[PDB]
């Protein structure tokens, strides 16, 4: 099977996308934020 | 499974059965599939069509028209990808390799093969044909 | 509503819609509503349970990652499968098979 | 998260490490007087 | 177990001319001459493989008679390998193609018995010439091919 | 309060090794036929 | 160059989902880069993520 996999450059658009937006767990799940964690504890309860 | 089988033709295989549709409600006889199968090319015998209420009443639906027409078009696309996915291994295609070519490029397919796998594939066998690969792999 | 669900042109190209709105698993709490019941005694509204189960295994023969997403309710469905026995066409144990 | 984010290198001073176990002594502080742990 | 199983086997073309309603026979025919088809074990001191020789045979007198594409190679293989194992004494099921192999040249049923008859000349280019009729069958299946 | 922690701890589970084995022969597959290759990859929820 | 060959493999090889894997990661990554496109569409994610 491997051998006969299809190129990248025959998909219908409207495929194309959804794996785009799938494979693209690859900018927010290692990213992070942080912010809310010292802040919230901070401008919360305390000082409340 | 029904998954060997592009958007296309599944739309293809909708409208053609659509077209002839009895009352909307995609019930139809023995007689008429005959019919409408061979009205968009495929034209067999009378065999396959007595087996096929076999494997599955009078009473024929779109999914089971899906699932017999799927896995008689399957047979024939895995009978035929053993061919067209060597196409790449050779360079002219005819089914020459030689035996040198293959230490460098048949470890990168990304099914993340190393040298020792490769090593033992082809011990256990100058150029080979692409029909000698068939027995080789297919066992 | 069922009937003309299998009809749609669309229940067969993209079977990753149909995981994410999730209509396999609302349809089965639709089951075990109507078989709840203390014993053999309570089969009220039978030819629903068949009508409806035919549709499921249809669905487990459409893809693999189909396949996997329904298997994990395997314990789920034997507990309620092997006690309404003696109809025809189908029963929750042919889909767990 | 609020509270361990204090929690091939020097030797640590003396006087260095108590301001660790001091704040973190603190940052739990006001998480246990304000009911919580008892829940 | 040849002497118990064939005796259904004997009910091979039994119904295989009229209409033949249960035709549940044939799917036996997936699950037991593949079970026979897979011993190259042969001898000798019998010969109630002559009855059994020409009822592969009378199983494949059906061209087309409930007989399936994809089903029929069970029993076209069931009998293209049964050669490479007797004791070249195939007398009569030689004589039973005869000329009838020959007769209908021109029909899909051909290639049944040609490519198996092109097997026992390919495996006695040197001997099996130690008959008579036989010899005399050769030549009257060579003039007349 | 007792009673969760003496019977949660005795749910807690230990180094089989039936389990094991199923692990090394479905790691013996690398890829389906065509779908974006093993999707669980490590899948290590097993053994422990 | 004969191992150039070697070095293309994604381009047929591999599945389509898994080609996508390789030319997304160095996009949106830090630093390191690893057979990347070319620096005139790797600016917009800088600007868009």
């Amino acid at each position: 099977a491997c051998f006969r996999m299809t190129p990248l450059y025959n998909l219908p658009t409207h495929r194309a996308c959804n794996m785009f937006l799938e494979s693209y767990k690859a900018a927010w799940i290692l990213t992070e934020d942080h912010s809310f964690e010292d802040r919230m504890i901070d401008d919360l309860s305390k000082a409340g | 499974m029904a998954d060997q089988l592009t958007e296309e033709q599944i739309a293809e295989f909708k409208e053609a059965f659509s077209l002839f549709d009895k009352d909307g409600d995609g019930t139809i006889t023995t007689k008429a599939l005959g019919t409408v199968m061979r009205s968009l090319g495929q034209n067999p015998t009378e065999a396959e069509l007595q087996d096929m209420i076999n494997e599955v009443n009078g009473t024929i639906d779109f999914p089971a028209f899906l699932t017999m027409m799927a896995r008689k078009m399957k047979d024939t696309d895995s009978e035929e990808e053993i061919r067209e996915a060597f196409r790449v291994f050779d360079k002219d295609g005819n089914g020459y390799i030689s035996a040198a070519a293959l230490r460098h490029v048949m470890t990168n397919l990304g099914e993340k093969l190393t040298d020792e796998e490769v090593d033992e594939m082809i011990r256990e066998a100058g150029q080979v044909n692409y029909e000698a690969f068939v027995q080789m792999m297919t066992a | 509503s069922i009937g003309n669900i299998m009809n749609n042109k669309v229940f067969y190209q993209h079977p990753n819609l149909m995981r994410a709105l999730g209509m396999h698993e609302t349809v089965m709490e639709v089951m075990v509503n109507v078989l709840g019941g203390g014993e053999t005694k309570e089969i009220r509204f039978p030819k629903m349970v068949t009508s409806c189960c035919r549709f499921l295994c249809y669905f487990c023969r459409i893809s693999r990652q189909n396949q996997r997403s329904m298997f994990d309710h395997l314990s789920y469905l034997l507990e309620n499968s092997g006690i309404g026995l003696g109809m025809q066409g189908s029963t929750p144990l042919d889909v767990a098979a | 998260k609020s509270c361990h984010l204090e929690e091939e290198e020097v030797e640590v001073s003396f006087e260095e490490k108590e301001m660790e176990k001091q704040r973190l002594l603190y940052q739990q502080s006001r998480l246990h007087t304000r009911g919580a742990a008892e829940m | 177990h040849v002497l118990d199983v064939g005796f259904l086997p004997d009910m091979r073309a039994a119904a295989s001319l009229d209409t033949a309603t249960f035709s549940t026979t044939e799917m036996a025919l997936a699950l037991n001459r593949y079970l026979c088809l897979a011993v190259l074990p042969l001898i000798t001191k019998c010969a109630p493989l002559f009855a059994g020789t020409e009822h592969r045979a009378i199983m494949v007198d059906s061209m087309l008679h409930t007989v399936y594409r994809l089903s029929r190679g069970r029993s076209l293989t069931k009998a293209q390998r049964d050669v490479i194992e007797d004791c070249l004494m195939a007398l009569c099921r030689y004589i039973r193609p005869s000329m009838l192999q020959h007769l209908l040249r021109r029909l899909v049923f051909d290639v049944p018995i040609l490519n198996e008859f092109a097997k026992m000349p390919l495996k006695l280019l040197t001997n099996h010439y130690e008959r008579c009729w036989k010899y005399y069958c050769l030549p009257t299946g060579w003039a007349n091919f | 309060f007792f009673q969760s922690i003496q019977a949660l701890m005795q749910t807690c589970s230990v180094l089989d090794l039936n389990a094991f084995e199923r692990q090394n022969k479905a790691e013996g597959l690398g890829m389906v036929n065509e779908d974006g290759t093993v999707i669980n990859r490590q899948n290590g929820e097993k053994v422990m | 160059s004969a191992a150039e060959t070697a070095r293309r493999t994604r381009e047929f090889r591999s599945p389509p989902q898994e080609q996508i894997n390789m030319l997304l990661h160095f996009k949106d990554e830090a630093d390191e880069e690893d057979c990347p496109l070319p620096e005139d569409i790797r600016q917009d994610l800088q600007d868009f993520h």
